């Protein structure tokens, strides 16, 4: 708002890491459970349990 | 006999296949897409001034 | 299949080869044509990168045709000739 | 094993006609094999020519 | 490109197993559908693994 025309925002350290992280693995946690669901339905031999 | 353990347990077989498929889609998303593998000879340039 | 017929089923060298042929003809052709059809749109593909696709297509389609037609007739002959030779060696 | 049954019947006509032509080609192949087997040497020469 | 060529190859193994199950199913009315699979596997395991 106050430095937009001439100044450019830049980030260093942790801040650069956080802004550019675009981190994956949000789905990972769900995937872990899905994996568990499958290894279990093969032990149990029943999809429901 | 390995074949028949599966035949007696369809769910077990299905589970193994599903796991293979899932790992497959995770892998597909992760993999880079290029036109060709690297076939280009690597090049180093030495420059001098007289 | 022929080897099984000559070794454990109990058939002549000549009969094994033709009874092998009648039983295994359907699997061979099925699989052979599944491949040929799989590589058919290569040879017919037009667009960017068409030339590479076409070349790969032509070699494979022709090869498979030969393996599915000519080879299937000759391989039995080889089984006979070779197995007959093996029997002669045993004597 | 779980899904296939012998109860099934009435495949489509176009599929049936193709299968019949296939089953006649099966006999042609068998007859061809028999002829080739009898001509052990003429056909071996053909292989060399090829 | 390899994946395209693969489509044909990957179904080749599967076809050999279900082709034989069908044949056994039609040859023998008495054989139960699962018994077929076990019997078929005995016959085709060597062709597939090879």
């Amino acid at each position: 708002q106050s430095l937009g025309d001439e100044y450019s925002i830049a980030w260093s350290g942790s801040a650069y890491q956080e802004v550019s992280s675009k981190g994956a693995g949000a789905y990972a946690f769900v995937l872990g459970m899905i994996f568990v669901f499958l290894i279990l339905a093969a032990q149990y031999e029943r999809w429901l349990m | 006999m390995f074949s028949k353990f599966f035949i007696e347990r369809p769910i077990f077989a299905s589970v193994v296949a599903i796991i293979i498929s899932i790992a497959g889609i995770i892998g597909l998303a992760n993999l880079p897409v290029e036109q060709y593998p690297s076939l280009t000879p690597p090049t180093v340039q030495v420059s001098a001034t007289y | 299949f022929a080897m099984e017929e000559r070794l454990k089923k109990g058939k002549s060298i000549f009969e094994a080869a033709i009874n092998a042929a009648k039983l295994r003809f359907r699997p061979i052709i099925m699989t052979s044509l599944a491949f040929t059809f799989g590589v058919l749109p290569m040879i017919f593909a037009t667009g960017a990168g068409s030339a590479s696709r076409h070349s790969l297509g032509t070699g494979l389609i022709g090869g498979m045709i030969a393996a599915s037609t000519l080879a299937i007739f000759f391989v039995p002959l080889f089984f006979y000739l070779l197995e007959n030779f093996n029997e002669w060696l045993d004597k | 094993a779980l899904f296939l049954t012998r109860n099934e019947s009435k495949p489509f006509y176009f599929i049936q006609k193709f299968n019949d032509f296939f089953d006649w080609s099966t006999s042609v192949f068998s007859s061809g094999v028999a002829y080739i087997l009898k001509r052990t040497i003429r056909f071996v020469l053909v292989f060399c020519i090829m | 490109f390899a994946l395209v060529l693969a489509i044909g190859i990957v179904v080749d193994d599967a076809i050999i197993v279900v082709e034989n199950i069908d044949r056994i199913l039609h040859e023998d009315s008495n054989i139960s559908v699962k018994d077929a699979a076990i019997k078929a596997m005995n016959e085709v395991s060597s062709p597939v693994i090879s």
